[PDB]
RNA sequence: AGGGGAUCGAAGAUGAUCAGAUACCGUCGUAGUCUUAACCAUAAACUAUGCCGACUAGGGAUCGGGUGGUGUUUUUUUAAUGACCCACUCGGCACCUUACGAGAAAUCAAAGUCUUUGGGUUCUGGGGGGAGUAUGGUCGCAAGGCUGAAACUUAAAGGAAUUG
RNA sequence: GCGGUAAUUCCAGCUCCAAUAGCGUAUAUUAAAGUUGUUGCAGUUAAAAAGCUCGUAGUUGAACUUUGGGCCCGGUUGGCCGGUCGGAUUUCCAACGGGGCCUUUCCUUCUGGCUAACCUUGAGUCCUUGUGGCUCUUGGCGAACCAGGACUUUUACUUUGAAAAAAUUAGAGUGUUCAAAGCAGGCGUAUUGCUCGAAUAUAUUAGCAUGGAAUAAUAGAAUAGGACG
RNA sequence: GGAUAGUGGCCUACCAUGGUUUCAACGGGUAACGGGGAAUAAGGGUUCGAUUCCGGAGAGGGAGCCUGAGAAACGGCUACCA
């Protein structure tokens, strides 16, 4: 304060902020592939649904949305990227 | 910006609204609307000419206390009645009632001079003659 | 604006004087006057290949575009043969130092030789008076119809 | 701003510096494509069927991967509707709004919110008309509101 | 609405000078506003600016000295006819021999001063003591 | 602030705040000089030898003093790690 | 214009009181108060503070949404749910402390960034009284609403603070 | 605000002050007046935010599209010298602009009328070891604007200029003895003329003419009814 | 078409239904002839201009017209009102 570094912001402080008001803008949502034994093919699906996601051949299920990131069904696993 | 549209087009607006707001500059109401020549008494001429009708004694105003002499006079030009001062000492001797005295202002546009009452002008010249040349002694008032 | 008819008035309508002869065995039937107005403004195609008769026809009429030149929005169109046009403009007043908005319609004759709608920005040539309130005469359709054809439907 | 309401919040949706990427994604434009003009035959909003392939499938936005937006797919492929997707929401709300008036006269409230809903409507209009796409004499009447749904 | 994002920037620079910082955060960017700040530098009231780049109107970050007392804009881009800049200057400059009013001519966004070498004129955007 | 034929003219030219460039006059009596021994080797610190700062009183008010200390003498040389410019 | 009419209660009638007491106080109680259908369009309708935008300072709360935890508490077998804790971030109704700054002051996160005077835009005001009066116009069933002068008079009116 | 018996304001004496062939007064106007506020007012409590929201006219309205580099040409100050009989110009040399360049880069476009301009050169040289210099016709620059055909997105802004009665005004010269004025006048050979003037400027909006190409509008190819050939 | 020295709803005949307007039409006011100009000096303004220069209008009011190159003249005529 009175002197800082606004062109480079220390991360751990950068990344409590809003998506916005960062530096420069960007997202706070991440893709997942999800997987679940019942099939041997896996599944793409983005944290914040809105659409209860259906699986690949099995119509089962995969997540319903919330206020905010997707709960999952229970009995399944997700991988980041 | 406090209103006053910034604006490089809003010329209109702004002229517009001036004239608007300008209506409540006393002087310039009255400059416009006529006044000096719908209302006053004289013809808003520096000056106006009457008869003298009868001569007043008015009580005036506080907290001063004494009686300020003055003649109600109709004037020459409009026929118009007003009651007018005569300033300096005595000089209601002067007069007389049925003459010809010049009034002019109080130097207060209208108002009221100092304690009295109602009487916004004053006898500047009597009968012919200037009512100073007869205060001092220099002129006579004439014939009769 | 005419169309149509062009004969169609109690008295004969002929150009002065542009005589063709019954005797001579013709093709074109009448033989037709024309000029071009100067000032670089192309007599238009249809001026020539016209119908019509119109003597305040700058193109093919006897009238003469000179002085003022100027241009204009179409605001209307219903009067036979004459339209008005509405020419803005900013007027500076130095006291507040800004332009303020202002116009002027500008009543103009306008040639059976043009196809003019409410909008097209016009090009004008004054004139002599031909009316109570005319002094131009359209001499160049700058625009078109703006984009009328491309508010459609569907397929 | 917020025009309806002084509710002056901050909640959209922050867009990547990646233009071009996702670098970690494969398939091609002619599949995601496919899905979107599949959709929308299947009956669905271009933000609907951008919800939809952003979750169930595979695409953070549909604009990268394929150099053009969904609605400019459905034009080219020909399936826009009679009219853009947000006046028709408009529209439709301010007719089950009305419904509710007319079922109610006594809730001043509802005539104010129809009041605004139909300004909005005006508006959304009157710009639309603007540049071409609404035909230049289209206008809102609640006796053809009704209908202009179905 | 963000009216003239010109006057914004420079309110920042302002606000920056007074609190007593060194470094601005200005946004959003653009052309004129990098050439007003251009030719701020030129002539030494701030350090130097770094346009940073979000894929939308931009971001600048002025690092300033403190030579600079305050800058501003006439936001009615008022037309200056190369005798009404004498009057503009005497206007808001704290003197004849230095301060400088900016402005924008057919030639480019330049002080006053090099507009009256240049001998060209047009609107104008602010100023710089 | 030299006149005519050069030849400096106008008495004083004041002070000035290490921190802010603001200038330092009379009657801000809320503005500072610190004076930092330049020590030797082992130990002994040099008298009649000081790195001497100044600090406006605007700074000294807003209390950022203390930061534009961490900031100027450590960067000077005299400070290692403590402040770091980015934040 | 119907309904409804408990309650309390302009009017009015009364018992008191005071010199007087058409009041204050008590008793009676019309209208009103509730309601549906239509009017009316004013409140100190007040934060006595136009709206959109940017910037300028630290703090503990709390409302609403979200995020982050091998945190507490709930046990069914470890969970899952649910409340609580801490952190962080949006948008709130608020306070606290300070003053860079502002004001005539009281005070003010604006009432700040404003003579170093220009982001955008709407509105109103120009000494006091006359007077929200007169006149016209429009609205209303009415009461009244909007629009709204002048003649004349006047050296003050008024604001905030201090000591008495 | 002074006067109701010691009146620094009244009636006078005396003295004194300001202005001076003039001084008072009444009315109006301008300044004062940032009390009309574009510059530049004010609106919590002193005058003054419409009870509230919509919303047409009006005012206003995010950012982005030829940015950057290299080469020449000649005009004006200003700097050490002077090459001189107060002022002259080369170049040593920075400063400050303007003209044309080539960088994927219409300038309307054909059809020749003009070519001044050079990648040209034809013998070399007056002459500093020569790219310092230009007289000099034959393969060889389009814009330098012509005359004629053929077509052109519209603006605001600014620039220079033309067109612009005099009196007025700002202002140069001239000693009406001075001044306000006037445009006179000044010189010998004053017995047979000599001669300088009677300037310049402002002339702001609109029309014309032109240089600019930032700022700010505008129009364009999406049912391609597009672009050139 | 007629009329003019000649353009023109200038007038007539037919025909059409158009023309200005909150970017303020139309109407009212003016103790308003317009301009060159003038008064007031930071600037921006404000106020003024019947009046020696230019342009217009009238010759108590109105209309009409003779003469003539030119007048709807008035130190011209004609009629009406005062
Ligand atoms: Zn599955």
């Amino acid at each position: 304060v009175l002197v800082q570094d606004l062109l480079h912001p220390t991360a751990a402080s950068e990344a409590r902020k809003h998506k916005l008001k960062t530096l420069v803008q960007g997202p706070r949502s991440y893709f997942l592939d999800v997987k679940c034994p019942g099939c041997l093919n896996i599944t793409t699906v983005f944290s914040h649904a809105q659409t209860a996601v259906t699986c690949e051949s099995c119509s089962t299920i995969l997540c319903t949305p919330t206020g905010g990131k997707a709960k999952l069904s229970e009995g399944t696993s997700f991988r980041r990227k | 910006g406090k209103g006053k549209p910034r604006g490089l087009n809003s010329a209109r607006k702004l002229r517009v609204h001036r004239r608007n707001n300008r209506w409540a500059e006393n002087n310039y109401k009255k400059r416009l609307l006529g006044t000096a020549f719908k209302s006053s008494p004289f013809g808003g001429s520096s000056h106006a000419k009457g008869i003298v009708l009868e001569k007043l004694g008015i009580e005036s105003k506080q907290p001063n206390s004494a009686i300020r002499k003055c003649v109600r006079v109709q004037l020459i030009k409009n026929g118009k009645k007003v009651t007018a001062f005569v300033p300096n000492d005595g000089c209601l001797n002067f007069v007389d009632e049925n003459d010809e005295v010049l009034l002019a202002g109080f130097g207060r546009k209208g108002k009221a001079k100092g304690d009295i009452p109602g009487v916004r002008f004053k006898v500047v010249k009597v009968s012919g003659v200037s009512l100073l040349a007869l205060w001092k002694e220099k002129k006579e008032k004439p014939r009769s | 604006s005419t169309e149509l008819t062009v004969q169609s008035e109690r008295a004969f309508q002929k150009q002065p004087h542009i005589f063709n002869n019954p005797k001579v065995k013709t093709s074109k039937r009448t033989k037709r006057w024309y000029k071009n107005a100067g000032l670089g403004f192309k007599t238009p195609k249809t001026a020539i290949e016209g119908s019509y008769i119109d003597k305040k026809c700058p193109f093919t009429g006897l009238v003469s575009i000179r002085g003022k030149i100027l241009t204009g929005t179409v605001v209307s169109t219903k009067m036979h043969r004459t339209i008005v046009i509405r020419r803005a403009y900013l007027h500076y007043i130095p006291k507040y130092n800004r332009y303020e908005k202002r116009h002027k319609n500008v009543p103009v004759h306008v040639s059976p030789a043009f196809r003019v709608q409410v909008g097209d920005i016009v090009t004008v040539g004054q004139c002599r008076p031909i009316s109570k309130t005319v002094r131009f005469n359209v001499v160049k359709v700058s625009a078109a119809x703006x984009x009328x054809x491309x508010x459609x439907x569907x397929x | 701003g917020r025009m309806h309401s002084a509710g002056k919040g901050i909640s959209s949706s922050a867009i990547p510096y990646s233009r071009n990427a996702p670098a970690w994604f494969k398939l091609s434009s002619e599949s995601v494509i496919e899905q979107i003009v599949k959709y929308a035959r299947k009956g669905l909003t271009p933000s609907q069927i951008g919800v939809l392939l952003r979750d169930a499938h595979g695409v953070t936005q549909a604009r990268v991967i394929t150099g053009n937006k969904i609605m400019r797919i459905l034009k080219s492929n020909g399936l826009a509707p009679e009219i853009p997707e947000d006046l028709y929401y408009l529209i439709k709300k301010a007719v089950s709004v009305r419904k509710h008036l007319e079922r109610n006269r006594k809730d001043k409230d509802a005539k104010f919110r129809l009041i605004l809903i139909e300004s909005r409507i005006h508006r959304l209009a009157r710009y639309y008309r603007t540049v071409a796409v609404l035909p230049p004499n289209w206008k809102y009447e609640s006796a053809t509101a009704s209908a202009l749904v179905n | 609405t963000r009216s003239s994002v010109l006057a914004d920037a420079l309110n920042a620079i302002n606000n920056a000078e007074k609190t007593g910082k060194r470094q601005v955060l200005i946004r959003p960017s653009s052309k004129v506003i990098i050439k007003f700040l251009q030719v701020m530098q030129k002539h030494g009231y701030i350090g130097e600016f770094e346009y940073i780049d979000d894929h939308r109107s931009g971001k600048i970050v002025v690092q300033l000295n403190g030579r600079l007392n305050k800058c501003g804009v006439i936001s009615p881009r008022f037309n200056v006819k190369i005798g009404d800049i004498e009057k503009w200057t005497a206007n808001l400059l704290p003197a004849r021999q230095f301060g400088y009013v900016i402005l924008t001519t057919s030639a480019g966004i330049m002080d006053h001063e090099e507009a009256r070498r240049k001998h060209v004129s047009g609107k104008i955007l602010g100023f710089v003591y | 602030m030299e006149n005519d034929k050069g030849q400096l003219v106008e008495l004083y030219v004041p002070r000035k705040c290490s921190a802010t460039n603001r200038i330092i006059k009379a009657d801000d009596h809320a503005s500072v000089q610190i004076n930092v021994a330049k020590v030797d080797e082992e130990g002994r610190a040099i008298p009649g030898e000081y790195v001497t700062y100044a600090l406006s009183g605007y700074v000294r008010s807003r209390g950022e003093s203390d930061d534009s200390l961490n900031r100027l003498a450590q960067n000077d040389g005299l400070l290692k790690n403590v402040w770091s410019y980015s934040r």
